[PDB]
């Protein structure tokens, strides 16, 4: 995996790879690395897909419950630490789990990084997975507050194909979320054997390669 | 040391069709060097047109297929005979999947069936629960030998059309419970060729709308 | 966890046209010392069904007696007990096969491979397998141990699929059985020679053979074989 | 996490922790904060193995703000870090002991005295006029040995916890990403924004 | 850790009708990092061309090592080495180092130019000789290229028609292992004529 | 392995079951372990087969060239050579012999050449992972100054039980009489011994 | 691998199935383990391949220098106590099992060897994984003044029992027969019980199906004149 | 030692390498030039384990500056990345192999080229545009992948050597004391002084 | 570097007025088995010198051709080899010294544990212990193995310090080593009743006794002694 996600002016981007991997075996192609917890609310995975799975699914289950308690909307810090404590409860057992809780709250948009260590950080721009290193490089060098839907949408879909490309265990396709006051909005699943030759060739990146 | 794991090897293929799906695995069952069996069935018929298979250690295998065929008789206990669909038995199979997380039941699961709208459906898991609806997946020893070719010949990919050199991709057409069969047939007869854990026979179940279907073909038992 | 200690070896069946035959080795190992030559390992339940077990031989005395309770619990309450609900063969295997799946999933496994073989009701035969693991599989012939890799190969010429059973008689199949028998003994370092055979048959019921001894054994041939290469004399 | 110092003057103390977060490879955070306000007039800082930390000090800052609403009174910064300290003592030889050292910097109203202690994952509890933990010390004691007075204004303090952090980035390998300090003295808890 | 694959990549070769066919990814790595896409693993000494897959640096000292010996080889015969003969000094060269082997998995393909026969054959790291009449694999993806070559392979294809079997073969074999792709070559080898063609595929 | 080598009256007589495994399979059900190293001087052979044979083949060697310049070796000259192989290669070998000739001078002599090396010269030996269960038995029945017939009888008698209670020991029982008349092979086959 | 050697009337026969293994995965499906020391001694080998090749080359090239050396046809002791006296020295680490057979002017032999150098005489003999198989056969049907037709007969008998219930054995069944006075027959492919069937669909692609970037020339001839 | 960067442009080859050595837990310099000049056209860059790294690059020195007084010739950079691989190569199967991996920054006098060879310690060749060694790749070839072109000028490729700098001392924990950076073109070998 | 295979137990001695006294029991152990009966482990050198070995066997024989070979190069050009040139005890134990430490510092050792009992041309007394390790030393009484343990204490009852060997006769020093060697054969099961005994005297010479056997036990309490604690009967 690589897996990314940022606040900005509009809300907050998510984007994710679509690689699953078992040892140097690629066993998925398109396997789904976004959970839509609730139409305000999103999960990305990073780890061991069973944990991630199981424990965003039963986060959603638990946020849930506290919409029908409190009837309203849960928020993001609140899930956040939810899925955090759950994570202490099977402390040094073994789970894999890597994910960002994005979503948009009373507070504004909203992005907690929530691992199996249990730690729970907020921040602006959180990447995981294998390939994070090089999402970071493209992510830093072009991030701004001001960037309009349009290109912050091509800024984390640029920044996965630059992982997916070097490394080995991040590909496959793109997916991309965008997260509104309105709540989140899909924006499609993209090939990255086509997208790859595409944004060569507009964008003039990748000099290297040959096509 | 006890070792509560073994390797029964084996192999199975899903396709989901426009409107129906197929379920095959190989019929053999070994442990290292030896033959246990030459027929002993793998794919299961579990009830509400869903078709199961536990693929790797069989032991784990029978108890998570006894298990499901068990949380269908008491789904229709506890909701009034309702049917179970296949997107519900998914979610109800990663539960008992990960009931045994720290002890995991040492299985690559595969069930096929139509969805609520008629169309084919294949769902894959791990051994630890997570799963996915799939058009097409094989599962066990020649899995990675299977996968491949399902790639190229179903999903049509690295395929262009003459002329365009590239430009234009194969369209994506449909293909036929027959010509899937052809597919699944060959994608044995290649594994059971370079595979020693895969050969003896072949067992597929089809499922359409009219119900579940059997087809047996022989493989080579060297 | 644990270790076996006083084991048995092979055990071997076969499927024929009428029913199923099963044998196994009278000897209780104790390492590479043969140390109890009595031991029978071969334990009927009731008059159509015959557990053959093999590995540690106190696990194998504690299934003996659960197979015995077994027979008094099914006769509780029971008008029936000697008829139509008289234990099955594929009610016994089923729970013994619970049982060893549960003990190794308490990773206290009960160290035996165990072959189940009998005839059903309908007059069905009834042959499967199970182990320490709890991993089960059924075939027109099975073994345990060193006969999975010697006795096999030759009752799989006489019924090499399932259609070949029908054409298989009792005296064929024994015939098999007891010239694997003399093979094992020539080839396992932890076989003797004295063995017990059981059929189970759906017209003359259950034959339980003891005190069966392995005969017609080539021997002669190995005065003419002198040193290991170049030596004549 | 990695570096937490403390530092004890005339009539405030004073703690400064590192702002970096890493995972793997890869620095995730550089504006961290590693404290936690237990009362008014009492700060914890803590550094040690990632999750472990912040559910300690998140843990320790409920009990000590239960009993200021049941008592309606501020516990000392002394039976602050008595209870602190028992509670990690305890937690060493449990099942899976909870590997966090702190530092208590806090402000004793009733004896108008800046009070730091420092107490490490064991239950280790030591009252200094500076402390640290790890290898925070094997660089800036020397320093402190040499520099410190009691008599100390908070400026001085200051500019004597710039001098440790000069050297802490000149020598370690490790890049921290800065620290945030803060205050602890009569009128409670404040943060220097500019460091 | 395990040599073979650490760098990545993979080699196929099938034979035709008077015709044979080698191709190979250009893909180098350092196990997840992707280090170079023009890393080309096929190799030719005059008329018999060689693929190698597995550690890189045993991967360039063979071929330097095998240019040294058929450079001498065609100076003492005054002719150029053939297939069957060349296989046989691959395998001799590997097995003498049999206690401290090459990492690698070779694969030789050509033409005999005096008989006219398509020959290919592959080798284990120590030099045991797979000589087969269809196809041959190498590569960390061999259990995917078997897979593939099994079953779109049939004897007696034309050049072009053969072309397209073993591009598609090698194509989706390296679209399913993480440590091969990054482009690939196709070599078509004919008695007296040779073409290469770099393939389009998926960069990822 | 059951091996042993007996002294009697007109001579000595060496004696060996047949079977040899590979773990509980028996590789060879009708192995000679009885191995001729000088016309009248033999060998009894255990533990590894490879490193047993190897060290048998340079003795005779060694023998066939003692003989071509001093003439006939004695059976103690020929015990000095299998130790001096296998006490300097300890550390590399895993075999235990026991060396057993006839001289007219010296009459039947048995030396026995355990693990480590060392030297043993006795009236009679045992040795292999079946003679363990036999000390006993070889203890209670030998005598010395035996006829052919009553060694005969106790080397069969012995292996035979060696071989009932040993599941690395087995199938024939093979026998090597050395005495002034020759050399004479014996074989007994399990329906003879197994009924004693 | 299944290996096998049978004794007869007036010679000896070995066979071998045509299976070669790395791992799960079948590397070659005709492969040849039927090798020739000297022109009427052969043997064959299981375990590590290029083990047994290597080193069945090698002794078989020092056999024929002795031959020509001592104008004599090789024996077979003498290269049996070659291949003992080699794979001894590499203490095991040259993996391989071998059965070496032969007719010289002493008469017709059988001998196995084990990698550590342990050599082991007799009338019908069987080694590798599907050795269990195999012998499981001979030991049933074995016979004292066997036929050449009636030991081929048990030799591929043997062959198949590992084939068809050994997975470390399959395909086709090699045999070479070494008969007194005689030359020795190498009878490859004797059996051929393992044909795959028809595919269903053919899977010839359409011409310029695949993606290309780039097409050269490649220059194999030598330079040229003028 | 840490990170080596190399990038090849329009008319030169530009090596960056870092300044610190680090002894136990300790930063001993902070301004160690990591690199040795083969040839007047040849830069070699180099890390790895302590010690090997200098022993290697001078033995590797010594050979070419023998080879260019015997000949009264400068190799060409491909045949001195040549004989460093085979160096290497031959290095990995010794008794006990030198743990060093180089960057070969040359310019062809012959071609009017510059050329960047990247070698790892097994003697894994590869010319590119731009390399790395370690974990330097990780962080920096994102960027160099999207900003790269093969005509740019030598102040350009200084440009993104700064941006792959300033994101490897976001991203990266240590702390390697910033980078030296030399320059490789027709004129010969010349240092930046200020970056 | 290897491990014992056959191996001898204890190995006693001790000093009186005229000379040494040294004592060994004639067992090979091949592990807990008591394999080999007639061992003699008290190798004479010469009419002076008496050397006795614990540990390997195969090295214990390995020394004692050493030793063999060592009285044969002496008498090489040497008319004064039985006089005043024949080998000393201190010849002999610093040969034995010298070859001792040069095989541990090989990484290959001798196995054993040796004490050289002997009397010099100036009638003194020479007793003195080396190891496989090289380790040597020497004192009134001396013993390898077990000995040290259970046979020391009761000769340093006899001779505590260098005065009082004087004070030690013959007869009183031969009965402690025989009460010594009883006491091992209660105790120490790697041991055996024979044994042999050796006295090298500045008057009378070397006596060599052989085929000694351990008197005069007790064993008759043991019929009272019934059970582990509360059982009567
Ligand atoms: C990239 C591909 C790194 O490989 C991602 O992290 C990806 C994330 C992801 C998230 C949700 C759904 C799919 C994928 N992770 C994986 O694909 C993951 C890699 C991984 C495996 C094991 C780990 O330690 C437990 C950590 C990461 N792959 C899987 O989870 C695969 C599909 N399944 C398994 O590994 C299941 N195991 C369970 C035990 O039996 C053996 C196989
Ligand atoms: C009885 C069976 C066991 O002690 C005998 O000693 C017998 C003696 C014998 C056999 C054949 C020819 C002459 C004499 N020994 C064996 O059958 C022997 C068992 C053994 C093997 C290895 C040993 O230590 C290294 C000790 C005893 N069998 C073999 O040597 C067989 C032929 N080969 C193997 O078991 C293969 N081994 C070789 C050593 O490394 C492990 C694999
Ligand atoms: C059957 C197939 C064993 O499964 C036979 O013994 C067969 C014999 C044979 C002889 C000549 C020509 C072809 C085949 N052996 C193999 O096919 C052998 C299997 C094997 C693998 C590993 C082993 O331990 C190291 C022993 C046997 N296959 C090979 O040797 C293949 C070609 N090579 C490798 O797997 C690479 N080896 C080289 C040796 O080091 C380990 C990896
Ligand atoms: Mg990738
Ligand atoms: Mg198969
Ligand atoms: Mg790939
Ligand atoms: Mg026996
Ligand atoms: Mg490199």
């Amino acid at each position: 995996t690589t897996t990314l996600a940022f606040k900005f002016q509009h809300g907050v981007i998510v984007a994710v790879d679509s690689r699953a991997t078992a040892g140097s075996y690629i066993s998925s192609l398109r396997m789904n690395k976004v959970i839509e917890i609730n139409p305000y609310l999103l999960g990305t995975m990073s780890g061991c897909a069973a944990d991630c799975q199981y424990w965003e699914r039963l986060l959603a289950k638990e946020c849930r419950l506290y919409y029908l308690r409190n009837g309203e909307r849960i928020s993001v810090s609140a899930a956040s630490k939810l899925l955090s404590n759950m994570m202490l409860q099977y402390r040094g057992m073994g789970l894999s789990m890597g994910s960002m809780i994005c979503g948009w709250d009373k507070k504004g948009p909203g992005l907690y990084y929530v691992d199996d260590n249990g730690t729970r950080l907020s921040g602006q721009m959180f990447s995981t997975g294998s390939g994070n290193t090089y999402a970071y490089g493209v992510l830093d060098s072009n991030y701004k507050w001001d960037l309009s839907v349009e290109d912050a949408l091509y800024l984390g879909k640029r920044s996965i194909l630059a992982a997916a490309h070097r490394d080995a265990y991040s590909g496959g396709s793109v997916n991309l979320y965008h997260v509104t006051e309105d709540g989140w909005i899909y924006h499609g699943n993209h090939d990255v054997g086509e997208l790859f030759w595409k944004v060569k060739e507009e964008e003039g990146s990748f000099n290297n390669v040959i096509g | 040391q006890f070792n509560p794991y073994g390797d029964n090897g084996g192999t199975i293929l899903g396709i989901a069709g426009e409107d129906f799906a197929v379920l095959a695995g190989d019929t053999r069952n070994i442990t290292d060097y030896s033959i246990n069996s030459r027929y002993e069935p793998k794919v299961f018929d579990c009830g509400d047109n869903i078709v199961m298979s536990a693929n790797g250690f069989a032991a784990d295998g029978d108890a998570l297929v006894k298990r499901f065929k068990n949380s269908v008789k008491w789904y229709h206990f506890d909701h009034n005979d309702k049917k179970l669909s296949i997107n519900s038995a998914a979610r109800n199979i990663q539960h008992l999947l990960y009931s045994r997380r720290f002890f995991p039941y040492y299985v690559y699961n595969i069930i096929a069936g139509l969805d609520e709208d008629g169309k084919g459906a294949v769902y894959s898991f791990d051994p630890v629960g997570s799963y996915q609806r799939e058009q097409c997946r094989a599962g066990g020893a020649a899995a990675s030998l299977i996968m491949p070719f399902l790639d190229n010949q179903v999903n049509f990919k690295n395929q262009y059309e003459p002329g365009t050199n590239g430009k234009v991709k194969k369209p994506l057409k449909y293909l036929s419970v027959e010509e899937v069969i052809k597919l699944v047939r060959d994608s044995f007869t290649s594994a059971t060729e370079r595979h020693i854990q895969v050969g003896d026979g072949l067992e597929i179940l089809i499922v359409t709308k009219d119900g579940v279907r059997k087809e047996f073909y022989e493989l080579k038992r060297d | 966890t644990q270790q076996p200690i006083v084991t048995g070896t092979s055990v071997i069946s076969m499927k024929y046209d009428n029913g199923v035959i099963i044998a196994a080795d009278n000897l209780g190992s104790y390492g590479s010392l043969l140390r109890f030559n009595g031991v029978e390992r071969l334990i009927p339940v009731g008059d159509n069904t015959v557990v053959g077990i093999s590995g540690d031989i106190s696990d194998m005395q504690h299934i003996e007696r659960l197979l015995k309770d077994l027979v008094t619990e099914n006769a509780y309450d029971n008008p029936l007990a000697d008829a139509e609900e008289a234990l099955e063969p594929s009610y016994i295997f089923e729970y013994l096969a619970t049982v060893m799946y549960q003990r190794r999933s308490k990773m206290n496994p009960l160290w035996n491979a165990i072959i189940v073989a009998g005839v059903q009701s309908n007059g069905d035969q009834f042959l499967r397998y199970v182990n320490l693991l709890g991993v089960t599989y059924s075939s027109p012939t099975l073994a345990t141990g060193f006969g999975a890799h010697m006795a096999n190969p030759l009752l799989r010429k006489v019924v090499d699929r399932e259609s070949d059973i029908p054409k298989t008689t009792v005296q064929v199949a024994e015939e098999a059985i007891v010239n694997a028998m003399r093979v094992l003994y020539y080839r396992d370092a932890r076989s003797s020679r004295n063995f017990s055979l059981a059929i189970i048959d759906k017209n003359t019921g259950l034959t339980f053979k003891k005190n069966l001894q392995v005969e017609n054994m080539k021997w002669d041939f190995a005065k003419d074989i002198k040193g290991y290469g170049t030596q004549k004399i | 996490m990695d570096i937490i110092l403390g530092i004890r003057v005339q009539d405030s103390v004073i703690l400064a922790s590192s702002k970096a977060v890493t995972r793997g490879i890869s620095v995730l955070k550089d504006s961290d904060d590693k404290t936690r306000q237990l009362s008014p007039h009492t700060l914890m800082s803590f550094a040690g193995e990632a999750g472990d930390t912040v559910q300690f000090a998140e843990y320790i800052q409920a009990n000590i703000q239960l009993y200021s609403i049941r008592e309606d009174y501020e516990l000392s910064p002394q039976a602050v870090s008595s209870f602190v300290r028992q509670e990690l003592a305890k937690s060493i030889r449990s099942r899976r002991p909870y590997q966090v050292n702190v530092l208590i910097g806090g402000y004793d109203k009733k004896k108008n005295k800046p009070e730091l202690y420092q107490i490490d994952y064991l239950g280790t509890k030591v009252e200094l006029p500076y402390g640290a933990h790890g290898y925070s010390g094997f660089y800036t004691f020397s320093l402190l040995d040499h520099h410190y007075r009691p008599d100390m204004t908070t400026e001085e303090g200051l500019d004597l916890l710039k001098l440790c952090v000069q050297e802490l980035e000149k020598r370690m390998p490790m890049d921290f990403k800065g620290v945030i300090v803060k205050i602890v003295d009569k009128d409670g808890i404040r943060q220097v924004d500019d460091f | 850790s395990d040599p073979s694959s650490i760098n990545g990549g993979i080699v196929v070769a099938m034979t035709g009708k008077d015709c044979v066919a080698i191709a190979c990814d250009l893909r180098l790595g350092s196990q997840s990092l992707g280090v170079s896409n023009k890393f080309e693993k096929i190799f030719h000494y005059g008329h018999v061309f060689l693929g190698i897959t597995g550690l890189a640096t045993d991967v360039t000292t063979l071929n330097e090592m095998f240019r040294y010996k058929t450079n001498l080889y065609k100076l003492k015969e005054e002719r150029a080495i053939e297939p069957e003969t060349f296989t046989q000094l691959v395998s001799s060269s590997l097995y003498e180092r049999r206690f401290g082997p090459y990492f690698v998995g070779p694969v030789v393909a050509g033409i005999n130019s005096k008989s006219g026969k398509p020959f290919i054959a592959g080798f284990d790291l120590i030099g045991c000789i797979d000589e087969a009449k269809d196809f041959i694999v190498s590569g960390t993806a061999s259990d995917q290229l078997f897979g593939m070559c099994e079953s779109l392979y049939e004897p007696n294809l034309e050049p072009e028609d053969l072309f397209e079997t073993i591009s598609q073969a090698l194509l989706n074999a390296a679209d399913r292992d993480a440590l091969s792709g990054w482009g690939a070559v196709v070599y078509i080898i004919k008695k007296d004529e040779v073409v290469k063609r770099y393939l389009k595929m998926r960069q990822d | 392995t059951s091996i042993m080598a007996v002294t009697f009256k007109d001579g000595v007589i060496l004696g060996a079951d047949s079977r040899t495994t590979t773990g509980a399979y028996i590789a060879n059900r009708v192995t000679d372990k009885l191995t001729r190293v000088h016309d009248k001087i033999w060998c009894c052979r255990s533990g590894s087969a490879a490193d047993t044979q190897a060290i048998a083949d340079i003795v005779q060697y060694h023998l066939e060239l003692y003989t071509s310049q001093y003439g006939t070796p004695s059976t103690e000259t020929a015990a000095s050579v299998f130790k001096e192989l296998c006490y300097e290669n300890k550390d590399n070998l895993t075999a235990g012999i026991i060396v057993a000739g006839y001289d007219d001078k010296n009459k039947g002599e048995v030396y026995t050449i355990p693990l480590g090396g060392s030297v043993h010269k006795l009236p009679y030996a045992i040795a292999g992972s079946g003679s363990t269960f036999i000390y006993g038995y070889c203890d209670k029945n030998f005598r010395e100054n035996m006829s052919k017939e009553e060694t005969v009888d106790f080397i069969k008698h012995s292996l035979s039980q060696a071989i009932k209670w040993d599941g690395s020991s087995g199938g024939v029982i093979r026998m090597v009489v050395l005495t002034a008349a020759g050399v004479e092979r014996l074989i007994f086959y399990p329906d003879e011994y197994e009924q004693l | 691998t299944t290996i096998v050697g049978v004794k007869f009337n007036n010679g000896v026969v070995i066979a071998a199935d045509t299976r070669s293994t790395q791992g799960p995965i079948v590397a070659d499906k005709n492969c040849a383990k039927l090798h020739r020391i000297s022109p009427k001694i052969w043997c064959a080998g299981a375990g590590t391949a290029a083990d047994t090749e290597a080193v069945t080359q090698l002794i078989g090239s020092n056999i024929e220098l002795h031959s020509l050396y001592t104008s004599r046809e090789p024996r077979v002791v003498s290269a049996l106590q070659m291949l003992k006296q080699h794979l001894f020295k590499y203490q095991g680490h040259i993996g391989a099992y071998l059965i070496v057979a032969g007719v010289d002017p002493t008469g017709s032999h059988l001998f196995s060897i084990h990698a550590h150098g342990s050599t082991d005489v007799g009338y019908y003999l069987s080694l590798g994984s599907g050795s269990l198989a195999a012998m499981a056969v001979l030991e049933s049907h074995w016979k004292q003044d066997l036929t050449k037709e009636e030991a081929i007969k048990l030799a591929s008998d043997a062959i198949q029992a590992g084939i068809w219930n050994d997975l470390g054995s399959g395909s086709n069944v090699d045999v070479c027969v070494m008969e007194i006075g005689k030359d020795a027959e190498y009878l490859r492919n004797y059996l051929t019980p393992n044909v795959r069937e028809e595919k269903q669909k053919s899977y010839k692609f359409p011409r310029g199906t695949t993606a290309v970037l780039k097409e050269s020339i490649v220059n194999i001839c030598d330079i040229q004149e003028e």
